[PDB]
């Protein structure tokens, strides 16, 4: 009856870049999910194959918590069947996803005067990512002549997070909960 | 943003509604469907994604609606299963872009009206209504909607009140008022003209004191 | 579900005005609220997305405000083409719930129904039916009550009412009430009264015939 | 001749109101005065004859009053089709004086012109002429001033429209070797001269 | 009963013109026929009065040298002829219906437009600018009236302001359409001059 | 001075069938006093301007709705059978409401008008025939009295109230 460590996932001081999105495995814990969807602090809360008010009366084996940062105009891409730089090259959800996508504006934490450049995203790739795949390649992108490690671009690009940005360019924190032997997480 | 024309169907029937989005790339926009009931309420039918897209319904409708798309024809369909009780309403196809966005362009094209179980096409029974005097024309017991009601072939248009029909005992009732001066009538003829396309009926009733 | 309660249900506003419609969600939605408008006889149109952002091809008169669970749509120096219905939609979580709806109407002065008597027709009787019509034309506002009286006795049954939808050019409302009965009972009474109660008259002068 | 001085020249009234137009003759005319109505763009209509008597149609809203040399046409619970022009004619003596004329308008709460500037077209120049258009749409009321400024110097044909019955407001439009540019406008709404 | 009147004429100064007004719907025999002039300057002037039973005239001393008000009971018509017809007295003319003393003029005719000022095809030019952009169509240098201006096939009707017209006429029309309708979709100003038919698609200056 | 007081301010007026005529001669007149009296409802002059005119005076009583008939070229019972004006008339027609003088409760019947006649009157003719109209009558009431009396009551509508008429011929 040890509670689930949702504080260490949602209230982490620092979040990862979307190209290197974090995964925390949640097991052997009792969860009270109300506290999340009734906290009113969230801008997006999309669930698939499960209801937010009807997910507390069910048990799962394990819960995977993938977390990252994107820009406002990219929050739309964190959904099954979406395309774009984030969905094609950074973080791709499968079509049969049965989890939830929670997002909230983080201008007060991840932007600063002079720009926060710690958050990166992948701009180019040779092919679309597979579902839940992580790409940490640092190879020069080949747009005919080989690049020899030096039409040859850095694969990752840093976000220009300034507090004065418009809402579509403001930072948004994203948590993707995936639900999946005896069942160890329950409500 | 075109949609199928309104249909009048009888209970026990399946009907399918089409919505062809034009002016943009239909392939990468969520398509929502919405029902408007006459209780000043707009319920959410659901949402479908074209180009490899799962569908997510409202639980009130997860058993009543089926959503499909066709990228090639660039259209989206929604099929209503069974007869939707006496609950006939208007249906819309919306255009969602994704989270932190809204439904931008809308189609009103399709209206859904479900006929009564025991139905017979019936021509109107029209009666004049005699007492700036107000005159009337009562159009009772017709099916189905609608029934055009004009005065003197569209001559009299000011001061005319053609009231909406009402469904009573599976038939429709309408009434019209015309305010014509006490010197014009009975001096000049007043003829309420009623047209019923369903029975191909055209009738003209003169009001006499 | 999330519950959207937008207020007021309706309000009567003059031209050139500035109005604000409120919208209240059951929980904070962090500005993920959209605004919709429906004109009479014409389709819907998205005006505001993500709380405060305005869409392409939408006039500068419109604006959005609010946060948490309280939000507001605002119009300034109102023009003719804004008299329509307005709704607030939420996209924070499934299912997308819609608000109740606020309607706008032209602020007019009061008025007096032209309530008429209209005894039943002859052809209606030859067919067999009997229906007494009571037209109430060109009045304002919506709030009006109508009762029928058979020689003083209130008869709730047998009444069929029809309303009109728009002020339109006349800027006014209208109503029709039909006490439709059967012949066997219509041929037993003398007085036939249409008592209409409106804000204008403390006592409701009636229309009757013998 | 007899002199009819009817007042006012024009007035802006709201719907559902009760209005009275006065008419005053230079001498007593013993109630031989008629009242006439003209709708916008359409013909005239006789409403009142011999002071207080009504014409064919002529709803109960209209009435007449007065005596001697002072008379009054009255409307109560003004209806939509009453925003028009009205005249008091006299028939007591040759010639019929017919009076001056009163206009009716809908009272609105000000307005703001959507003034747009319009540089000359190419074909206009190929023909040889050069004309710059300045549209001022959807404002209220009729009184408004417009000036042109060619490189700062104040220097044209103006045309007005009547009340667009939908929005109840007015609009106006103001229009090579010389051509080879500013529309200064002044309105009651803005203390400062909005310009394009 | 609502009468009828002669059609508008286009006349040059110094010319005599005849105007008709035919009485139907009532007893033409027992009604005086009045004539009235309405102009932008000194509006609603009284031309005069005639009795059709005899044809005697009681025209007012004003002008009285430019008008003759003969009638014909048989065709059930009343005529008014204008003789002087100077440039400045262009107006609309009305025939009224007087019943007699202690009465007024009740029924009137639709009215005739007379222009005494001294054929030109229209010069049509698009008007492009330098959320709701306003476009224009300028019709310069045509004679005589009228011209019909539409947008598309009559589709665009809301938000349109067509304003009224050197012996030539100037006209302009403004249409205010959202920044998404234009320049994304074509707007074509259609001008008809009864034997000219011109179509100008609106193109931005750039 | 011209004796206009005795014509306009006469206590009693004549019936229209027997209209009175007073000849005015050898006198200086100030016609201003007439058009500035403001007491008159109709004042139509023919072939002469009253503002510049600066004589036979025919007077009688009719009802309001018959005042329109007192003009050249008119028809109806008054113009056809009682008082007929020529086409070339060059005089003035003056009328004013006299309800306060010629009506009374129960009706003032001293004023008569001719109802039937075999043919139209000539201009300025007077007919005081009282022979029974053949619609033979042998002098006894299809046999009608030619004249009918006006029922002038103060409560009458304006179209049935008495109006005094003075016709000036030059």
């Amino acid at each position: 009856t040890n509670l689930c460590p949702f504080g260490e996932v949602f209230n982490a001081t620092r979040f990862a870049s979307v190209y290197a999105w974090n995964r925390k495995r949640i097991s052997n814990c009792v969860a009270d999910y109300s506290v999340l969807y009734n906290s009113a602090s969230f801008s997006t809360f999309k669930c698939y194959g499960v209801s937010p008010t009807k997910l507390n009366d069910l048990c799962f084996t394990n819960v995977y918590a993938d977390s990252f940062v994107i820009r406002g105009d990219e929050v739309r891409q964190i959904a099954p069947g979406q395309t774009g730089k984030i969905a094609d090259y950074n973080y791709k959800l499968p079509d049969d996803f049965t989890g939830c996508v929670i997002a909230w504006n983080s201008n007060n934490l991840d932007s600063k005067v002079g720009g926060n450049y710690n958050y990166l995203y992948r701009l180019f790739r040779k092919s679309n990512l597979k579902p839940f795949e992580r790409d940490i390649s640092t190879e020069i992108y080949q747009a005919s002549t080989p690049c020899n490690g030096v039409n040859c671009y850095f694969p990752l690009q840093s976000y220009g997070f300034q507090p004065t940005n418009g809402v579509g360019y403001q930072p948004y924190r994203v948590v993707v909960l995936s639900f999946e032997a005896p069942a160890t997480v329950c409500g | 943003l075109q949609q199928s024309g309104p249909e009048l169907v009888k209970p026990g029937a399946s009907v399918k509604i089409s919505c062809k989005a034009s002016g943009y790339s239909f392939t990468d926009y969520y398509m929502n469907w919405v029902k408007q009931s006459p209780e000043k309420s707009l319920e959410w039918i659901g949402e479908i994604n074209p180009n490899t897209g799962g569908t997510t319904y409202n639980q009130k409708f997860k058993a009543k609606a089926t959503l499909t798309v066709d990228k090639s024809s660039s259209t989206a369909y929604m099929q209503l299963k069974s007869l939707t009780s006496e609950d006939s309403a208007v249906y819309y196809c919306a255009r969602y872009y994704g989270n932190l966005y809204a439904m931008d362009y809308w189609g009103q094209g399709t209206s859904v009206t479900v006929s009564s179980g025991a139905a017979k096409t019936t021509p109107p029974s029209v009666y004049p209504l005699a007492p700036m005097v107000t005159l009337g024309c009562l159009v009772k017991g017709y099916f189905p909607e609608p029934v055009t009601v004009t005065w003197n072939s569209g001559s009299l248009s000011s001061g005319v009140h053609t009231f909406p029909a009402v469904l009573q005992s599976d038939l429709y009732t309408l009434s019209s008022s015309v305010t014509v001066p006490s010197s014009t009538w009975p001096s000049e003829t007043v003829t309420c003209n009623v047209a019923h396309p369903a029975s191909s009926t055209k009738v003209d009733k003169k009001i006499v004191p | 579900d999330i519950l959207m309660t937008q207020s007021p249900s309706s309000m009567s506003v003059s031209l050139g005005d500035t109005v604000s419609i409120t919208c209240h969600a059951s929980q904070g939605i962090s500005s993920n609220i959209g605004w919709l408008q429906q004109k009479p006889g014409k389709s819907f149109k998205g005006l505001i997305y993500h709380g405060t952002n305005l869409e392409d091809g939408v006039p500068s008169r419109f604006s959005g405000s609010g946060s948490g669970a309280d939000y507001s749509l605002t119009i300034s120096s109102l023009e003719s083409e804004d008299f329509a219905d307005y709704y607030c939609v939420q996209y924070v979580q499934f299912p997308y719930t819609l608000g109740g709806g606020t309607k706008l109407e032209i602020k007019r002065a009061d008025g007096a129904p032209t309530v008429s008597i209209f005894p039943p027709s002859s052809e209606q009787l030859t067919s067999g039916g009997a229906s007494v019509v009571c037209f109430l034309n060109n009045f304002y506002p919506k709030d009006i009550n109508v009762k029928w009286k058979i020689d003083g006795s209130e008869r709730q049954n047998g009444v069929l009412n029809s309303w009109t939808d728009q002020d339109s050019k006349d800027s006014t409302y209208s109503m029709s009430s039909t006490l439709t009965l059967t012949k066997d009972e219509y041929e037993r009474h003398n007085s036939y009264t249409c008592e209409a109660t409106h804000k204008t008259s403390t006592s409701p002068i009636v229309k009757s015939f013998n």
